[PDB]
RNA sequence: GAUCUGAGCCUGGGAGCUCUC
């Protein structure tokens, strides 16, 4: 039972770790979220592949689903979480470097400690211990599957457009950067989501196969369009609890 | 401090040393028989070691009747422990004792196991790139495994663009291919077998046929027996900018059958042999054409080697 | 953003970095711009200092 | 084995009008994603 | 003024603003 180890449920996932600390569950998915935000951010500026920053985001949702951010920050772990998947998708960075973008996104004020300094040598211990203790609580499975890479093969296969094609890639990402999908549902599942989140909101509709099947019939067996329309329900809905515009922002102005 | 999924290797007797890297130890409660292989994290500049990563993370892929199976990691109350199943013999210490004997049969058996390990670990992207008779253990009930896989890393099928640029420095220098010497870094499965063509040799032999002090030496002996490096056997060879730069010999001709004559003895044996010590990795036989080969298909058939263990 | 082929080795993935260097506006072309400007802009959420 | 995606006129699904309401007109977002 | 004695929120990201003192 190694599979379902990894993936719970809306009631496990409303008893987390952090919820045995007293931590509101729409206060807990916002560190996620934010928590996310900075792996993508460290992720572009230390030019990884995407791939790198989902892995990383994957361990992230995995990592305090046995730990709590109240002993474990979500500045910390996300440090140690992308110096990990850069190794784990033979795209390693020095840890110099990775605590010198760190430091630029999390102390924009403060200036670069020396490398020769006590306070920065202490930053890298720190980094390195909780670097072990993230292996050891995922149980050492780095090995991670993500949407996009089942995204990609069903718009090859139905023949999308590159606009929708990007927009589906896109909401896969998305999905891990808001939603927790990946604790709960497999990633061909949350795949289809994506793609029919697009498709939704670019008018686009993908016929059906020349034997008479789904689309998403294609990327899993267990997918339905009962599914699709109930997780995409709890898409939006999560995306509805943003605190900014985007309504706003329908407008062609300056810059 | 929560960690369910990480047991102390207290639960573990150490009883031997082996390989203080690798010891021999017994489950406590089921009385189970493992290797426990310390993380050498000596080179703590760059945390946990990307090699022991890479192994673990390969390990728990690879699951074959031929391979080495990973049971856990354990740690201290700290260090890493790997677990695995422990090993009888290896093809190291058995071919270092007189008292063994292998028979035509039971070698055809070891290197059909091994050959089918190298398909196995190959088929899924793997490379060994530590190929030796040391890494080759043998279960108690003559069953031939694949360990070792420190060296050991996953590559790629080259999209028909620009090339990979892998690790040089890599494999035992006795059992390293000429590629590897020359400067290769867009390498491949063929670097294996060529230790398994070495490998296949020290049966008979009981002796690494090539044993080079130096990167050079080495390249020396490979030419004195596999014959003189040239273009004509090992097309766009000259392109290697260690090729004019590293004086190799140009008289010596290929003489592998010649020099294993007196001890492979076996027709089959040698032809094999001599396919899989092949200077240019673009000739050199795979391990699907190895297994297909007359000398795992002619009297006498492969067999157990259990026979053997009894001595 | 842009979709990336599964099939090509982690070693062989492009760089998340964008081509065009992060501008600094809240129109409706920038909030667009990377994962980053559309977390941060579009939606709004900070990690903060 | 599948034929090129096509646009679909007036979508009446609730749940496409909801992301359009969220986050807007699709066509004028596509050429920044990506 | 803090700002792990807090934030709500929003215009071009604050160089905007008010909240329990
Ligand atoms: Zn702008
Ligand atoms: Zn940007």
């Amino acid at each position: 039972n190694n599979n379902k180890r990894w993936y719970f449920t809306r009631e496990q996932l409303e008893n987390s770790p952090s919820r045995r600390f007293g931590v509101d569950p729409d206060k807990e998915l916002s560190y996620r979220q934010q928590a996310a935000n900075l792996l993508q951010d460290m992720g572009q500026r230390l030019n990884v592949s995407q791939l790198t920053i989902n892995t990383a985001i994957v361990y992230m949702h995995r990592f305090y689903m046995i730990q709590s951010f109240t002993q474990f920050p979500g500045n910390s772990v996300a440090p140690a979480a992308l110096f990990l998947a850069a190794k784990v998708e033979e795209q390693p960075k020095k840890l110099e470097h990775v605590i010198k973008v760190a430091h630029t996104c999390l102390h924009p004020q403060e200036s670069l400690p020396d490398t020769r300094s006590e306070a920065y040598l202490q930053q890298v211990q720190d980094l390195v211990i909780l670097e072990s203790i993230i292996l050891q609580t995922l149980g050492f499975e780095l090995t991670i599957d993500h949407p996009h890479t089942h995204v990609v093969k069903c718009t090859q296969l139905v023949r999308a457009s590159k606009d929708l094609a990007q927009t589906s890639y896109f909401m896969a990402t998305n999905s891990l950067h808001l939603t927790t999908f990946s604790l709960q549902y497999t990633p061909p599942v949350v795949a289809c989501v994506c793609i029919h989140l697009a498709c939704k909101w670019s008018n686009w509709e993908i016929p059906v196969s020349t034997d008479g099947k789904h689309w998403w019939e294609y990327v899993d067996a267990t997918v339905t369009l009962e599914l699709l329309d109930e997780l995409t329900h709890e898409f939006l809905q999560i995306l509805e609890k943003t605190p900014n515009r985007l309504k706003r922002i329908w407008n062609w102005r300056a810059c | 401090v929560e960690c369910p999924f990480c047991d102390e290797v207290s639960k573990y007797e150490k009883l031997a040393k082996i390989g203080g890297e690798v010891f021999k130890a017994r489950h406590r409660k089921t009385g189970q028989k493992v290797a426990l292989k310390k993380v050498l994290m000596e080179n703590e500049k760059e945390g946990f070691p990307i090699t022991a990563l890479r192994e673990i993370k390969i390990l728990q892929l690879l699951k074959h009747e031929n391979v080495v199976n990973l049971i856990e990691i354990c740690r201290t109350k700290g260090s890493i422990y790997l677990v695995f199943d422990f090993c009888e013999h290896d093809l190291a210490g058995l071919l270092s004792n007189v008292l063994v004997k292998f028979t035509l049969s039971e070698i055809k058996r070891v290197m059909q196991m091994l050959l089918n390990g190298l398909y196995y670990i190959h088929r899924n992207k793997i490379l060994h790139r530590d190929m030796k008779a040391a890494n080759v253990l043998i279960t108690r009930d003559g069953v031939l495994k694949l360990a070792d896989f420190g060296l050991a890393r996953a590559f790629s099928l080259a999209k028909n663009s620009q090339p990979n640029r892998y690790t040089n420095r890599v494999v035992t220098l006795w059992y390293r291919p000429p590629e590897l010497l020359l400067g290769e870094r867009d390498y491949g499965p063929p670097i294996d077998l060529w230790g398994a063509g070495c490998i296949m040799a020290e049966m008979w032999t009981r002796s690494p046929i090539m044993q080079g002090n130096t990167e050079q030496h080495q390249l020396a002996l490979i030419s004195q027996l596999c014959g003189s490096i040239t273009p004509e056997v090992w097309p766009n060879v000259d392109n290697y900018e260690l090729y004019e730069k590293l004086e190799l010999v140009k008289g010596q001709k290929r003489k592998v059958k010649d020099r294993l004559k007196a001890y492979v003895r076996d027709p089959y044996a040698l032809d094999l042999i001599d396919k899989l010590l092949v200077l240019d990795p673009a000739q050199r036989i795979d391990s699907d054409d190895a297994l297909n080969h007359d000398f795992f298909w002619s009297d006498p058939m492969p067999s157990d080697l259990k026979g053997m263990l009894s001595t | 953003m842009e979709p990336v082929d599964p099939r090509l080795e982690p070693w062989k993935h492009p760089g998340s970095q964008p081509k065009t260097a992060c501008t600094n506006c809240y129109c409706k072309k920038c909030c667009f711009h990377c994962q980053v400007c559309f977390i941060t802009k579009a939606l709004g959420i900070s990690y903060g200092r | 084995l599948f034929a090129e995606p096509y646009k679909v006129t007036s979508k009446e699904d609730k749940l496409s009008s909801r992301i359009q309401s969220m986050l807007g007109n699709y066509d004028e977002m596509k050429d920044f994603i990506g």
